[PDB]
């Protein structure tokens, strides 16, 4: 039901966008980076990956992934929608840029919406594939 | 007539006995069969009696000391008098010098038999109220909350203090307009605090940084309490919020135990949920499993239940020790935790309030009546009081029932045998009304038994007062012994009685076994028969009706725990236990009035029988007003019918402190199950055969 | 020039009328051309002594002092989509490797020969290996997290004594003035925390009337009262935080919290920031005495106590560690009227790569110097830039080995510091040794490289390299002796010499420093002979040993010495010689023979006097530049001319008693004095404030405790020391 949230160009994987908050994040982190790195032009645009008390839930658009981790007891339904709405917002803001930056995180700044619209997910009073990821891995 | 009797000393002394004469011997006060009791109601309103400015005058002897009354016998001449407790014989006070006979004290008139003194001599302490809110409900819940506590603010004393904490997941103590800056004191909700602890975290007219005169504190608080915003920490999937109920409680008690100890003071409590992490808890925050049931409670599976009932025990008892009322206000969708928070009001003589939504007509309008004022614009409320008890040295006190503690006071007026809260002659009562009612159960051990009450208390003007009522019932007659006994008795009296003792027993665990002894023995004492033959069994017009009231009492919903909640239950037993005579009946065995083109609204027996199509019923549970529209009427003649009901509804549906609950139905409607589990072992009539075939056969 | 030698006891006037300048390496000219700045990176011995045997009969210490992230003037940012490091020893490509397959490089401090990649390419004209100093763009690699925002967390003391003391006031006045001018992007979140004997949070809504202030009073057990508000977001928060500075200073006036719970409030102040790391500026003016990590009261010295520092406590230590490990650094800003135990307290800063302020006796009315002073070191503080969650490590050629750090920052395994913030003020020292004899190379080489993040969100790597020549003969390792850098080592050195046994013994090792330099220098060669290269290397010892961090006869209060070694632990050389060894020019007679040069302005250029009495005049006016600040002390005998035409006054008499700065009156001689000051200090970051209170009786004229060549009641005068070291020398 918590958090982490990373937003990465398909083709290297260079990361665009972030957010984290813990009061561990080192291990998930490389199995973000570790998908990332696999993902290509023939990958599911839109799959879940089961890792434990854990699971990932991603989208692909416009060669940008949207990936998301959280205790799989998390609303697979919600999850999606969470990924949604940054799509088309970091699409809306950013889309035309992303196939030409080259730094790692050039989109920190996305950092705000990232975490503004995080919260609207993850507080019940406000309102595909599946594989375990350590196989794609 | 024995009933004037019963009306007249009522409607004087607040009082009603279980008889009104008494065994005047050894070898019957040990037969007695229903108990000597009387149901007692302090605080009563009447005809503008006089206040009396004057010490009250006492008697001149250590033990006694007992009230100057119109029992004391009096001797102008000598300018003295006699007390009639302990003979001992007084002179009067300076200010009584000229006394006369064509012009005597108040006090001794018969008519002044119950009478209030006032002692000016301190100077009164302002009254204290401390709001304690939860901030886990829904918005629309929370704004309703918020203008509710918002209004009562503006009916409080210019001179009463005023003190704010709110409560999620931490709990924060607010120290009143401290300008520019609006500051509160955290503390995590998931430990309890003493009062010494807190006291030391912490730090013309008295007042703290976090009581202030209303006058002066009730802008910012209005304020305050306008931008009150739903408790910051989210709530996760399938989680109940972190409520800290039983720590916010503990902090508001130790809060004025260490500032105001020992004045009238009122901790109001506002919940929208129950407490999820204790001390106090009362479920977890896994959605997955729900809150206690009675069932999970009799298979062992509500593992809360004891070590938070004991907390809140603690706690009202720290509270009641001190001198304070504690108020629970709770409104949601499911359970509070009411079950374990009961003691709190129950023993103080704190509210307790129930509902779906505090966003309703019941709860805002409930909420208001709490502040009802008299002829003066003042408070209907008194704190702090001291009841206690005088008798004739034939009588003797087992112990009393209903909102109260006991000061635990020695003195021959003690039985061995204790009822309820008993071995005593002292009780304290931290919050009362003109309604407040407790039970006083009574032993023996020409004529005329005395008891005199005497309660002390602080009134909302902040003055002091001392009530008076000394009563007087006639002796048994050796050679008329039972005849008298059995014409003096109350059998709604004794009815009510009878049950705040099975009540008393069920709440602090068969009963229903312990009430049919009772009930045949009764039947047997005083009843009309041929052994062995039923069909001969009668009763005297004088106690004809107590067989039905026990029917009804045993299969009423106080009792009969199944098939309702905890919380519903403790709320029940709550109000029942502080209710007038008259009140009490009607809950026991609810009123139901009949409405047809075919003659003016009529009462009609509580049986199936009385459930016409062609009739619209009005049932008074004094907990819900219920009107109900047969098969036919279900459909200006037919008007002033259809709304013949909806009219008397609305004036009881009003005075009721606790606003009953109105319901709408008709034949097939689902909420006329309410009435048809009210109506009708089995039956009235089977049970009364099988009071027959016991009372006429061995005893 | 010269390779002479020279006789200390018959020049006594040894030292030169312009600013010294620090040595050249003796590399070929084309190598030199492309070395480090001296300013950023240097070492004690320009000549690497070829063999340990060789460096201990030279009796001189061998190390390093940087300056790493300095304000540099122009920056070459390499955004190379890689990064060119030898394959074994991760050392970037620099200026001194050795091109030979121009394709193949041979890497300057391992040997190993790395292949140019076909992104590289004339390789050998790439910026670098054109730059000693450049900045490189950290790849997705040399980060373990998204780059953390900037985050900026006050902490005010309220207690009584702080109340009273007034700086709250002026603090929020500066954090107003310089909200818009923090380092950082839309990122940038915010907080404050005020404390007593309770910790007091602020909450700050858009949706409020109002900020909150959220008290938590269980100082045995401390928590965050909320999850939203208390760090929040400059951007967009920007009124609601305006309001809070102008509100703070007057939520306190009337206080009687005698106590101050410094300990919980730190670890409140800890916990808020462990999520995100970053800066927290800690505020205190009193002894710590309530709660965990309370300190215990300790009596003042007077002159006549004997040499008889460490912490009382490891709590602050301990604490700063964890700060440390969530890339969380920590500021001290001490106001102390009394005894504060900062020997204690600066473990906070030391440990955390922070630093600490202090002010002595700071009072809004009584003490006018102390506040202009924190008002300009606060406005450096607030507008310099600033790097987060950074790390550095140091370099230096097989058989070189850095043995000890010197500086405020956490040493995971040897090279790695760990420095939560890295500003732009921080100095740097290390201590090496050889470890392997240097018969192979004739050349080495030393590297240090900061990886941090910028205040806009960009993981960077900052690569200066510094590159000397080996020899073998000790007159050779004379021959490059750096006397200011080995000052500066060996202060740093005496400090830890002190925490470790006492101050005694930092005192002789100083003492013995010269010594057995000299000494040594004889054995290999009447009067006092040393090398050019060290006429001055006993002045600025005894002037150490005068110094308010290791004097000893002195009235010198505790809080003072280690405050004066926790400036020497952090500050870059030039700071510590300015403050060790003021400059004192004569400015009541400026001329021509300056840097007029800059377009319309002259400047005079007055010559540098030692630090002797025996050089004012009661007829003149000196000026004294100690770093930080700029005592203008006047004479009695002072002349007319400079009374009215400078100071704008009739006669000395009403020469107002503090005189926080010169007035600019219409007269030549005030352009002149005023041309001169501002030059002073646009050669430096820190605005040093300017008294003249300096008169020949305001008692203020601590100008004099820094004649260092002259002797006092309990140390030697200069001559005396070289009396002293001559007997030593040849016994
Ligand atoms: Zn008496
Ligand atoms: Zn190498």
């Amino acid at each position: 039901m918590v958090l982490l949230t990373m937003i990465a160009r398909v083709a290297d994987g260079l990361p665009l966008a972030a957010s984290m908050q813990e009061d561990d994040l080192q291990q998930y982190q490389s199995q973000a980076k570790q998908l990332f790195r696999k993902l290509n032009e023939q990958s599911p645009t839109r799959c879940t990956l089961e890792a434990g008390a854990m699971t990932f839930h991603y989208i692909i658009e416009q060669g940008v992934c949207y990936l998301v981790l959280c205790e799989a007891a998390f609303p697979k339904k919600l999850a999606f929608a969470y990924l949604e709405d940054l799509h088309s917002e970091f699409d809306e803001q950013h889309g035309k840029k992303v196939p030409t930056v080259s730094r790692p995180y050039s989109f920190i700044e996305f950092d705000t919406f990232i975490q503004k619209t995080k919260k609207l997910y993850i507080d019940s009073r406000a309102r595909i594939m599946v594989a375990n990821i350590e196989e794609v891995l | 007539t024995y009933l004037e009797f019963i009306q007249q000393n009522e409607e004087r002394d607040g009082v009603r006995f279980s008889w009104n004469v008494w065994p005047s011997s050894r070898l019957e006060a040990t037969r007695m069969v229903v108990p000597v009791a009387a149901l007692f109601t302090p605080l009563k309103e009447r005809p503008d009696l006089p206040p009396i400015q004057y010490e009250p005058v006492l008697c001149s002897r250590t033990t006694c000391r007992a009230v100057l009354n119109p029992l004391c016998q009096v001797d102008y001449r000598a300018k003295l008098w006699a007390c009639n407790f302990c003979y001992q014989r007084n002179q009067f006070p300076p200010s009584y010098a000229g006394i006369s006979e064509l012009n005597q004290p108040a006090e001794l008139l018969p008519q002044f038999s119950s009478i209030e003194y006032v002692v000016l001599r301190g100077p009164q302490m302002p009254l204290i109220f401390l709001y304690v809110v939860d901030t886990c409900m829904e918005d629309e819940d929370l704004q309703a909350l918020k203008e509710s506590m918002q209004m009562s603010l503006s009916l409080l004393p210019p001179t009463a203090l005023v003190g704010l904490i709110t409560f999620g997941r931490m709990v924060q103590v607010h120290e009143l307009g401290c300008e520019g800056i609006s500051k509160s004191y955290v503390f995590r909700g998931t430990k309890d605090l003493s009062a010494k602890q807190l006291q030391e975290m912490l730090g013309p007219p008295p007042s703290n940084r976090f009581l202030q005169p209303v006058q002066k504190i009730d802008m910012n608080l209005t304020d305050l309490l306008g931008e009150l915003q739903r408790d910051p920490w989210p709530v996760p999937q399938g989680k109940r919020p972190l409520r800290s109920s039983g720590v916010a409680l503990s902090i508001a008690v130790g809060l004025l135990e260490c500032t105001f100890p020992n004045t009238g003071a009122r901790i109001m409590m506002f919940i929208g949920g129950p407490a999820t992490q204790g001390p106090g808890m009362v479920v977890g925050d896994e959605l997955k499993t729900p809150i206690r049931s009675w069932h999970d409670i009799d298979k062992d599976n509500a593992k809360y239940v004891k070590k938070g009932t004991k907390h809140f025990e603690a706690l009202a008892n720290r509270a009641a020790t001190t001198g304070h009322v504690i108020d629970i206000y709770a409104c949601a969708l499911d359970q509070t935790g009411l079950l374990e928070m009961k003691c709190c009001p129950n023993l103080t003589g704190g509210y307790m309030v129930m509902g779906d939504s505090f966003n309703t007509s019941l709860f805002k309008q409930t909420f208001q009546r709490v502040f009802t004022k008299d002829m003066h614009g003042q408070f209907k409320m008194g704190f702090g009081g001291t009841l206690e008890i005088k008798t004739s040295r034939e009588i003797k006190i087992s112990g009393a029932i209903g909102p109260c503690v006991s000061l635990n006071s020695k003195g021959p007026c003690v039985s061995e045998n204790e009822i309820g809260t008993g071995g005593t002659c002292q009780w304290k009562i931290c919050g009362l009304s003109p309604t407040t009612t407790l039970a006083i159960y009574f032993e023996v051990v020409g004529g005329r038994g005395a008891i005199q009450f005497v309660t002390q208390y602080q009134h909302s003007s902040g003055q002091r007062r001392i009530r008076v009522t000394t009563i007087a019932r006639n002796w048994a007659d050796a050679q008329t012994q039972i005849q008298n006994i059995a014409a003096s008795f109350d059998q709604e009296a004794a009815a009510i009685l009878m049950a705040r003792l099975a009540i008393y027993r069920a709440e602090t665990e068969d009963v229903l076994r312990w009430l049919d002894r009772q009930l045949i023995r009764l039947c047997q004492k005083f009843g009309e028969y041929h052994k062995d033959d039923p069909s001969s069994f009668r009763f005297s017009e004088t106690f004809s009706l107590y067989p039905q009231f026990m029917f009804h009492l045993r299969r009423s919903s106080f009792l009969q725990v199944f098939n309702n909640s905890p919380d519903e239950s403790s709320y029940y037993r709550h109000h029942f236990m502080r209710q007038d005579l008259t009140q009490s009946l009607i809950m026991i065995q609810p009123i139901l009035y009949a409405y047809s083109f075919s003659g003016p609204p009529e009462p009609v027996l509580l049986d199936s029988s009385s459930i016409l199509a062609d009739r619209i019923l009005l049932m008074d549970t004094f907990f819900q007003i219920l009107i109900y529209h047969g098969e036919t009427i279900a459909q200006e003649n037919f008007r002033h019918l259809l709304q013949a009901p909806v009219d008397d509804a609305q004036e009881i549906l009003h005075s009721r402190f606790p606003m009953p609950r109105y319901i709408d139905t008709e034949h097939g409607g689902s909420q006329a199950r309410f009435l048809l589990s009210k109506v009708n072992d089995v039956s009235l009539q089977v049970f009364m055969d099988h009071l027959k075939k016991l009372a006429v056969s061995s005893a | 020039e010269g390779l002479r030698v020279v006789n200390l006891l018959q020049e006594r006037n040894m030292l030169p009328s312009t600013p010294l300048k620090p040595p050249v390496p003796n590399l070929h000219e084309d190598i030199q051309k492309l070395n480090c700045n001296p300013e950023l990176f240097r070492c004690t011995l320009t000549s690497i002594p070829q063999t340990q045997a060789l460096l201990n009969k030279a009796k001189l210490p061998l190390g390093l002092l940087l300056h790493p992230f300095k304000d540099l003037v122009q920056l070459p940012v390499v955004t190379s989509s890689t990064i060119v490091r030898c394959r074994s020893c991760r050392t970037y490509i620099n200026p001194f490797v050795s091109f030979l397959d121009q394709r193949r490089w041979k890497c300057n401090l391992c040997y190993r020969v790395n292949d140019v990649p076909e992104e590289f390419l004339e390789p050998h004209r790439r910026p670098e290996v054109q730059n000693a100093t450049i900045e490189f763009m950290a790849p997705s690699e040399y980060m373990l997290r998204p780059p953390q925002p900037p985050v900026y967390l006050f902490v005010f003391d309220v207690s009584h004594n702080a109340v009273e003391t007034g700086y709250l006031n002026s603090v929020c006045q500066s954090l107003l003035d310089n909200l818009d001018l923090l380092p950082g992007n839309t990122r940038t979140k915010i907080g404050f925390i005020t404390f007593d004997s309770t910790i007091h949070f602020y909450g700050l809504q858009e949706s409020l009337s109002q900020p909150q202030m959220l008290i938590v009073s269980d100082i045995e057990d401390v928590f965050i009262p909320m999850p939203e508000n208390l760090l929040v977001n400059l951007n967009e928060s920007k009124e609601l935080v305006q309001d809070l500075l102008k509100t703070l200073p007057q939520m306190f006036t009337k206080t009687l919290e005698t106590q101050s719970a410094l300990g919980p409030a730190l670890q409140a102040a800890f916990k808020l920031m462990s999520p995100t790391g970053g800066r927290m500026s800690v505020f205190q003016t009193q002894l710590p005495t309530l709660g965990v990590g309370a300190l215990k009261p300790r009596e003042e010295p007077n002159h006549r106590s004997s040499a008889k520092m460490t912490p009382s406590t490891d709590f602050y230590k301990k604490l700063a560690l964890d700060c440390s490990g969530q890339q969380v650094a920590v500021d001290l800003f001490l106001l102390s009227g009394q005894y504060s135990d900062l020997a204690s307290l600066g473990c906070i800063s030391r440990y955390s790569a922070g630093s600490v302020y202090y002010y002595p006796s700071y009072h809004h009315q009584h003490n006018p110097v102390q506040v202009q002073k924190l008002q300009k070191e606060l406005q450096r503080y607030l507008t310099r830039k600033i790097g987060f969650e950074a790390v550095m490590r140091i370099r230096c050629t097989k058989g070189l080995s850095i043995h000890t750090f010197h500086g405020n920052f956490f040493v995971r395994s040897t090279d790695l510091l760990s420095l939560p913030n890295v500003n732009p003020d921080a100095g740097y020292a290390v201590q090496m040794s050889v470890e392997e004899s240097l018969t192979d190379t004739q050349l080495v080489s030393f590297q240090s490289a900061l990886l941090y993040t910028s205040s806009k969100g960009e993981r960077r790597i900052r690569v200066h390299t510094l590159c000397l020549p080996v020899v073998s003969t000790l007159n050779d390792v004379f021959l490059g002796a750096d006397v200011q850098a080995i000052s500066g080592l060996l202060a740093n050195m005496a400090v830890d010499r002190s925490m470790t046994a006492s101050l005694s013994d930092a005192r002789d090792a100083l003492v013995n420093a010269v010594i057995d330099s000299l000494s040594a220098y004889r054995s290999s060669v009447p009067g006092l002979m040393v090398p050019f290269s060290l006429r001055l290397f006993p002045l600025f010892v005894l002037a150490l040993l005068k110094q308010k961090s290791f004097q000893t006869g002195t009235n010198a209060r505790l809080d003072e010495r280690i405050f004066a070694m926790c400036q020497v632990k952090n500050q870059p050389l030039v700071y510590l010689m300015l403050t060790t060894h003021p400059s004192l020019y004569r400015v009541d007679n400026l001329s021509d023979e300056g840097a007029l040069n800059i377009s319309d302005r002259t400047i005079p250029q007055p010559p540098i006097l030692q630090l002797s009495v025996e050089k004012l005049s009661r007829d003149g006016a000196f000026l004294m530049d100690a770093g930080s600040v700029l005592m203008l002390w006047v004479g009695k005998n002072c002349t007319q001319n400079f009374l009215s035409q400078v100071l704008g006054v009739q006669n000395y008499a009403s020469i107002p008693q503090p005189m926080t700065d010169l007035p600019e009156l219409d007269t030549p001689e005030s352009a002149r004095i005023i041309a001169f000051i501002s030059w002073l200090r646009e050669q430096r970051p820190f605005f040093p404030i300017l008294y003249v209170i300096r008169d020949e009786s305001p008692m203020k004229a601590n100008f004099l405790q820094n004649m260092i060549e002259d002797r006092t009641e309990s140390a030697l005068s200069y001559y005396e020391f070289l009396l002293h070291i001559q007997q030593q020398v040849n016994k």
